[PDB]
DNA sequence: TTTTTTTTTTTTTTTTTTTTTTTTTTTTTTTTTTTTTTTTTTTTTTTTT
């Protein structure tokens, strides 16, 4: 027994005022994904 | 070594395509069946024989039992990535550890991003998701080895030991792997443990909580979190394996899961399990080096000889109408003589039938008391009776006395309180207790035995203790007399020197005398000569049963509750009036009461029983008024 | 550091010495023939006589008992490189091959008392009592992880730093990969080496009466370990040494000392016992020369000293021989020990015979009438106190399981002692509970008991019902019950006087020249080896022990080995011994059987008939017969006519 | 092709900064272990009619 030691183990959020930087790193991939230029025609 | 990637691919082909003809010569794919069954969440143990896994890869038996935890883990992650595709419909969430389990899975697969690659800390730990249990059923071809005996050179081996299981702790809450929740960010931590003891996590390790660089301090939950059940038992060695001066030795077995609750103090087991270390840190140790103490992971336990947990002629045996006395005449057959003996004694292993009328309970069980000469096989009859019955226990003079027939409190070792152990009268509790030299007895134990034969309970109110025990046991006693001898110029309750209420207590009292007789000493002689000359009694007209179908026997009769007709009433009332009339007339008779007829209603019930009918008939209640005049017939 | 030795001076000539005393052909071929039976034993420690070294080697000898680590890992070294020579593969098996010493270690056979500062890291040999053990446990000295990230697989080595100085980087155990993935141990590939710590302390009898106990610690490693049990007399060799404590910046100078055992040995060197070829073909001479009354021959040279009691001699050697147990396969029990009980007149020499059969026998133990009381002679129950865990303590009468209990002025017992010993006496076990534990021990010990009647002298107007006091039930357990009476008849007086006179002027021959003898003052023990646990003409040569050279007597150290020989022998009840000993039973419990004015000493019971069983079986195995025969039967019948009978006058 | 001024330009150092390396260093609590009490649960010698 006490000889081992596994890791610790975390999962995914599971959900759940001034923005914090996770929310602001999410806003930025958006962006990165999600920036568009052209126009219809072109 | 050996490449473990080639190993969970050999156990799954195992899994997968192993079949027997288990029921009724019909191929059946046994490990498949139980796949589903895990699957369906219907079963939670699977156990692996490894008789099974010899048949068709022996050196996949050996390398199991020479590393016995890396298969035990290897086969667990066959089961769980076979469980999926043997999974026919949805399970119905038996209970709050499944709904936790499919929100995880459904919130893993909502926010899967399948081609992401993780950390490898960011998903669930796998034992925090199994809801199987999987164990070793060790080969038969490993011989069961001697707990003295099973030492350092087979740590991490699938050994089997057999004793007696002495302390066996309550089922507890192990955790298996501790969860965590967090104040800023609403993911969970997970934490197995290994260790016996764990120190609980402060911050959490979550992505969103790594980015923030918050506080993010976690909290420990039951809720989320994963148990098990745990029992810690003692095991002793078998008197007949132990050095010729040596005392037992014991041995710890970790039982958890599905292998709790099956072994109760007094029984023997087989134990089947993993030999494994604790380290030993903390204790400022005297010797430098990593010092562990061991015990044994329970893999299979199994109750043994009369602890063990039918064809048309046993039927026919049954229902043959001399069953009874064939079932006494296998009472210790190596014993000459003691017929009738020998009939009480097999109703005292199959016993009345409880009667709770209006809140009065009255018990069921039968005592008898054998008082006799020396050397009339008093102790040979106890001893059999206690290697045969499945709750006994055998106590002699005053070497168990007191808190050995009682309970005692004592400090618990796997959490550190005072836990409550029985004595003989508790591990004897709904089976036999068996009293030898009964005479010779501290009047302490006298006194709480009065109360064991009749309320069936002991009362404790000492300092550390103030419980009421339950001790449903039958008492069979042995005693001599009065000086050793019988003798006539005396009367009863002169040499037989019981109180009336102790004697009472018995329901049947039987006297040995061994009056010296010509021919009657010569069959004993030869009998005893026999015996002594061939390790076994002389053949009969019947030979005599294995102790495994009397036991199967007496079992089968025990679930028989038959009842005392109207109709009866009379002939067995006039039955007793008649034994108190005598009782009242006599001169040299013993104490009567109503414990006398109640004695006549029990014993009929067991001769009933024996005959596995529903109803007392007359003749059961001739023969038991029969055996009650016997028991006093050696004084004419 | 990381130094490596190139070819150490010292290091090679003593393991060239070790190797050159090891190789053994040239020479008598001892240690290359004990070399052999360990391989052949399954086995990986050899016990090697100092003596014999001293004879090769003085300066070995000296060495190695003064510097005794280094010394033996030369020999450790030598004893693997002989094996390999042997045997390849068998030295393959095991990682080292151990050295335990034995025989005659002048100044350093020591006891607790005396083991001082003086011995460290020298050879010593120490003497004492057992008085605890700690539980076995393992160590661990390879230890194999598996890294399921990488598929790699660690091992790593713990060497053996018991009394060295320890660096943490020594016991450091892995758990994580070089980049912090965990690893997993592998159990069942790691090695471990189990570990157990007894404490030895210095012998009650051999401590200077005055004071308190002196008690040294013990180490016990892989072969070891259970060899010696708490209550347990135990020679142990090894190498007394300080431990190293704790890292620390500040320290005492004081040490705490430990003794490495590299053997052990039970001061039971009489239950072990040394048969050679010619000592097999004596025995198996000496059976097939007079098969029939050799019984009577070895009866009579029971107790030489004592005169007299032929019955009581016959009978003692019958327990000495014992019969056989009847373990029936349903677990049932017939035992096959006899108990026998000595009553008589005070001065009548039972004592003698009781210290006789304590100083022959093995597994005999002594107790008298209050000196064992309650639970000190059967087992007892106590609490660990350490661990709050019960455990269990074993009495005399489960010490002498396969033995014998001499219990002397057995009728000055407690009833609460004498009805304890019941169960013992016939099933031959203690079964023993409290709450926490529940065990049944084994005693399969056989009873020789000595008591005086009531009113001290044995009332011979009286019957022996009167003058035994012991009640019926109790009588029926000893299986032969001797009165042993002082009849002072003027013609058997001058035969014990004689003989007395001649055992008092007996003087040992050439030792003694006119001498006293020794007290043996705890000084002098330590200077000589100690009998108890040290290393045959069938005959003995007559002086004056015996009047006339007209009946020969036998060597006691022959009789040790033939009756050891002999108690292994199971004899068989034919049917012709069978059908007699049944008549003469049904005959025995008869009015018939006793006349007028005789009456029984003990009751006849159906333990009368297993006493004539066990009784024709033990004759019967003392001419290693391996069946009773007519003639074992009628001397049984005989034994127990004679003693259960006795003629009342008046 | 003899004389003659700028030109470096190799050599002495010196500055001189910036960076990496070097050097220094007991006390104080805690805890197990042993050896003591101490209330309570027996249990083993005391006596009567
Ligand atoms: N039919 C029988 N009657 C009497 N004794 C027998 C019989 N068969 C066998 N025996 C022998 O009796 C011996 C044992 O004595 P036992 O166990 O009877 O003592 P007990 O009845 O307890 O007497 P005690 O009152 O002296 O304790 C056993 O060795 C057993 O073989
Ligand atoms: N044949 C014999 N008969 C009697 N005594 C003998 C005989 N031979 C020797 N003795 C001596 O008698 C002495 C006393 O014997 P012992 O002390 O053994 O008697 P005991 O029977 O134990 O007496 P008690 O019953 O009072 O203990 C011993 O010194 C012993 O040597
Ligand atoms: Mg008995
Ligand atoms: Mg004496
Ligand atoms: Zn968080």
């Amino acid at each position: 027994s006490g000889f081992d030691d596994p890791g610790i183990f975390y999962s995914d959020s599971f959900g759940g005022g001034q923005a914090r930087k996770s929310q602001l790193q999410r806003r930025f991939k958006e962006f990165l994904r999600q920036y568009r230029v052209g126009t219809d025609r072109t | 070594l050996k490449d473990y990637a080639l190993e969970k691919e050999k156990v799954k082909k195992f899994l997968q395509e192993f079949y027997q003809d288990d029921e009724l010569g019909k191929k059946q794919f046994k490990y498949g069946n139980q796949l589903v069954r895990l699957a369906h969440r219907e079963q939670v143990a699977l156990y692996v024989d490894l008789d099974d896994v010899a048949e068709d890869d022996p050196e996949l038996v050996d390398s199991i039992c020479e590393n016995a935890r890396r298969y035990a883990k290897l086969f667990a992650d066959a089961v769980q990535e076979l469980l999926p595709q043997y999974k026919e419909r949805e399970v119905v969430n038996k209970d709050v550890l499944d709904v936790y389990i499919e929100h995880r899975l459904m919130m893993e697969q909502r926010s899967r991003d399948p081609g992401m690659v993780r950390s490898p800390q960011n998903q669930y730990p796998a034992e925090l998701m199994r809801r199987f249990e999987l164990y070793f059923q060790g080969p038969s071809s490993n011989k069961p080895r001697v707990i003295r005996e099973v030492r350092a050179d087979s740590v991490g081996k699938l050994v089997t030991v057999r004793g007696i299981v002495t302390r066996v702790s309550e089922v507890k809450p192990k955790m298996v792997v501790a969860t965590y929740t967090c104040d800023q960010c609403g993911a969970e931590t997970y934490q197995p443990i290994q260790s016996p003891t764990f120190m609980p996590l402060i911050m959490c390790p979550s992505q969103e909580c790594q980015t923030n660089r918050s506080g993010g301090r976690l909290y420990l939950q039951t809720r989320g979190s994963r148990f098990i059940k745990f029992q810690e038992m003692k095991m002793q060695e078998h008197s007949d394996q132990v050095p010729v001066g040596n005392i037992p030795r014991s041995i710890t077995v970790l039982v958890e899961g599905e292998n709790t609750r099956i072994a109760q103090p007094g029984d023997h087991v087989s134990v089947t399990g993993i030999f494994l270390p604790i380290l030993r840190t903390g204790f400022r140790q005297v010797v430098q080096g990593l010092l562990s103490e061991t015990y044994l992971e329970a893999h299979r336990i199994v109750k043994m000889n009369k602890s063990e947990d039918l064809t048309r002629e046993e039927l026919r045996q049954i229902a043959e109408e001399d069953f009874y006395e064939k079932l006494a005449a296998s009472i210790a057959p190596e014993i000459y003589g003691h017929e009738d003996v020998k009939k009480a004694l097999l109703l005292l292993l199959v016993g009345g039938v409880d009667q709770s009328p209006r809140g009065m309970k009255i018990r069921g069980n039968i005592n008898i008391c054998l008082m006799g000469d020396p050397g009339v096989a008093k102790s040979q009859l106890l001893s059999y009776i206690d290697r045969l019955a499945p709750r006994s226990q055998y106590t002699t003079g005053r070497g168990s006395s007191g808190v050995g027939l009682t309970a005692a409190v004592l400090r618990d070792s796997v959490s550190g309180e005072l836990t409550l152990e029985g004595g003989a009268l508790v591990l004897a509790d709904q089976g036999v207790c068996c009293i030898d030299e009964f005479d010779k007895m501290a009047e302490a134990d006298r006194t709480a035995i009065h109360e064991v034969m009749e309320q069936q309970t002991i009362s404790i109110a000492k300092a550390g203790i103030l419980t009421t025990l339950n001790a449903r046991c039958s008492i069979l006693a042995a005693a001599n007399p009065a000086y050793g001898r019988y003798n006539p110029r005396r009367s009863l309750e002169q040499n037989i020197q019981l109180p009336a209420a102790l004697l009472s207590r018995f329901d049947l009292l039987w006297l040995i005398q061994d009056r010296p007789d010509r021919d009657n000493d010569l069959r004993l002689a030869q009998h005893i000569t026999y015996v002594h000359q061939h390790s076994r009694q002389p053949p009969s007209q019947f030979e005599p049963l294995d102790m495994k179908l009397m036991r199967r026997y007496i079992a089968m009769c025990r679930e028989k509750q038959p009842m005392v007709p109207e109709s009866l009433a009379d002939y067995i009332t006039a039955a007793y009036v008649e034994m108190r009339r005598e009782a009242w007339a006599s001169k040299d008779a013993t104490y009567t009461s109503a414990r006398t007829l109640l004695a006549i209603l029990r014993l009929s019930t067991a001769l009933a029983r024996l005959r596995m009918v529903d109803v007392v008939e007359k003749e059961d209640v001739n023969e038991a008024i029969r055996l009650m005049e016997m028991s006093k017939d050696s004084l004419l | 550091a990381g130094t490596v030795v190139l070819d150490d001076v010292e290091l090679r000539e003593a393991q060239r010495d070790y190797l050159d005393f090891l190789d053994d052909e040239e020479d008598q071929g001892i240690y290359q023939s004990k070399v052999r039976e360990l391989i052949s034993d399954n086995q990986y420690r050899l016990i090697v006589n100092v003596n014999d070294l001293r004879r090769k080697n003085e300066k070995r000898a000296n060495r190695l008992l003064n510097n005794a680590f280094e010394e033996l890992v030369a020999f450790q070294r030598a004893l693997k490189d002989f094996v390999a020579s042997i045997d390849a593969t068998y030295a393959k098996q095991y990682e080292e091959f151990y050295v335990g010493l034995e025989g005659s270690f002048g100044s350093k056979h020591v006891s607790p008392r005396t083991l001082t500062s003086c011995f460290l890291s020298c050879v010593v040999c120490v003497e004492g009592i057992v008085t605890k053990c700690s539980l076995v446990r393992p160590k661990v000295v390879r230890s194999v992880h598996y890294c399921p990230a990488t598929k790699k697989t660690i091992e790593r080595r713990y060497s053996d730093l018991t009394t060295l100085v320890a660096f943490p980087s020594s016991s450091v155990y892995p758990t994580k990969d070089e980049e912090n993935n965990p690893l997993e141990t592998e159990y069942g590939l790691s090695v471990y080496k189990d570990h157990q710590t007894i404490t030895i302390q210095e012998m009650p009898e051999k401590a200077p009466a005055g004071q308190l106990p002196r008690s040294v610690d013990v180490i016990l490693d892989d072969d070891l370990v259970d060899k010696a049990k708490p209550g347990d007399r135990v020679q142990v060799v090894g190498t007394y040494r300080c431990l190293p404590g704790k890292k620390g910046g500040y320290t005492s100078g004081t040490f705490r000392t430990v003794l490495i055992a590299c053997n052990v040995k039970q001061m039971s060197k009489d239950a072990q016992p040394s048969f050679s070829a010619e000592d097999i073909a004596k025995i198996k001479k000496f059976s097939k020369t007079r098969s029939k009354d050799i019984f009577d021959q070895l009866a009579k040279s029971l107790a030489p000293s004592i005169h007299g009691h032929d019955y009581v001699k016959k009978a003692i050697l019958c327990l000495l021989l014992g019969g056989v147990e009847r373990d029936l396969e349903n677990g049932s029990h017939i035992r096959g020990d006899i108990n026998i009980l000595l009553i008589g007149d005070p001065s009548v020499a039972k004592s003698q015979l009781l210290r006789y059969v304590l100083c022959t026998a093995p597994r005999a133990i002594p107790t008298t009438g209050r000196g064992s009381s309650g639970v000190g002679l059967t087992a007892a129950v106590t609490t660990d106190q350490e661990t709050g865990e019960r455990r269990l303590e074993a009495g005399a009468m489960v010490l002498a399981d396969r033995g014998v209990v001499c219990i002397d002025e057995f009728d000055k017992m407690s009833d609460m002692d004498r009805t304890a010993i019941h169960e013992v006496m016939e099933q031959g076990r203690v079964t023993i509970a409290k709450a926490g534990i529940h065990a049944r021990l084994n005693a399969r010990c056989s009873v020789l008991a000595a008591a005086n009647p009531v009113y001290g002298r044995y009332d011979q107007y009286k019957t022996p019902m009167e003058n035994i006091g012991l009640q019926d039930s109790l009588l029926s357990r000893f299986d032969l019950l001797f009165i042993m009476l002082d009849q002072m008849d003027p013609e058997q007086d001058r035969e014990i006087s004689d003989h007395v006179l001649r055992m008092h002027r007996y003087r040992a021959p050439g030792e003694q020249d006119g001498d006293a003898m020794p007290l043996g003052s705890a000084v002098d023990i330590l200077a000589t080896d100690d009998p108890n646990f040290s290393q045959y003409e069938k005959h003995d040569n007559l002086l004056h022990g015996t009047k006339k050279k007209k009946e020969k007597m036998v060597s006691a150290a022959f009789m040790k080995k033939y009756i050891h020989v002999a108690k292994i022998i199971k004899p068989v009840l034919t049917q012709e011994s069978a059908t007699y000993i049944a008549e003469e039973y049904s005959r025995l419990r008869s009015q018939d059987s006793m006349s007028s004015d005789t009456a029984r000493t003990s009751p006849v019971t159906a333990r009368t008939l297993e006493t004539l069983i066990r009784l024709a079986t033990a004759h019967a195995k003392a001419r290693m017969s391996k069946t009773v025969d007519l003639q074992d039967a009628e001397e049984a019948v005989e034994l127990v006519q004679y003693a259960y009978f006795k003629k009342v006058l008046e």
